[PDB]
């Protein structure tokens, strides 16, 4: 749900997300708002943080990522929370 | 979903 006048715009994540994203194999310090949608994406999917019959609830108390997001869990329909949690934890360039 | 809009239930095109 990104724009795509904005997939495209460079980020800055501060320190905890960039531990997150260097665990699933990235190695960059810049990225680009698709690409940290996409390994936190994966983040989630290598570590089965997500229900399995219920696949939309992430529960993530026990993870980084319930540090980084600041909730014990979330559902992957409420989108305007997680970008306000991703961008919480970045900074956009202008 | 959260990139492009995608839509689906499984935690991949949700996540999407
Ligand atoms: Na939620």
């Amino acid at each position: 749900q990104i724009p795509a006048s904005e997939q495209e715009t460079l980020v800055r994540p501060k320190p905890l997300l960039l531990k997150l994203l260097k665990s699933v194999g990235a190695q960059k310090d810049t990225y680009t708002m698709k690409e940290v949608l996409f390994y936190l994406g994966q983040y989630i999917m290598t570590k089965r943080l997500y229900d399995a019959a219920q696949q939309h609830i992430v529960y993530c108390s026990n993870d980084l990522l319930g540090d980084l997001f600041g909730v014990p869990s979330f559902s992957v329909k409420e989108h305007r929370k997680i970008y306000t949690m991703i961008y919480r934890n970045l900074v956009v360039v202008n | 979903g959260l990139i492009d809009g995608t839509e689906g239930t499984d935690f991949e095109s949700m996540w999407r």
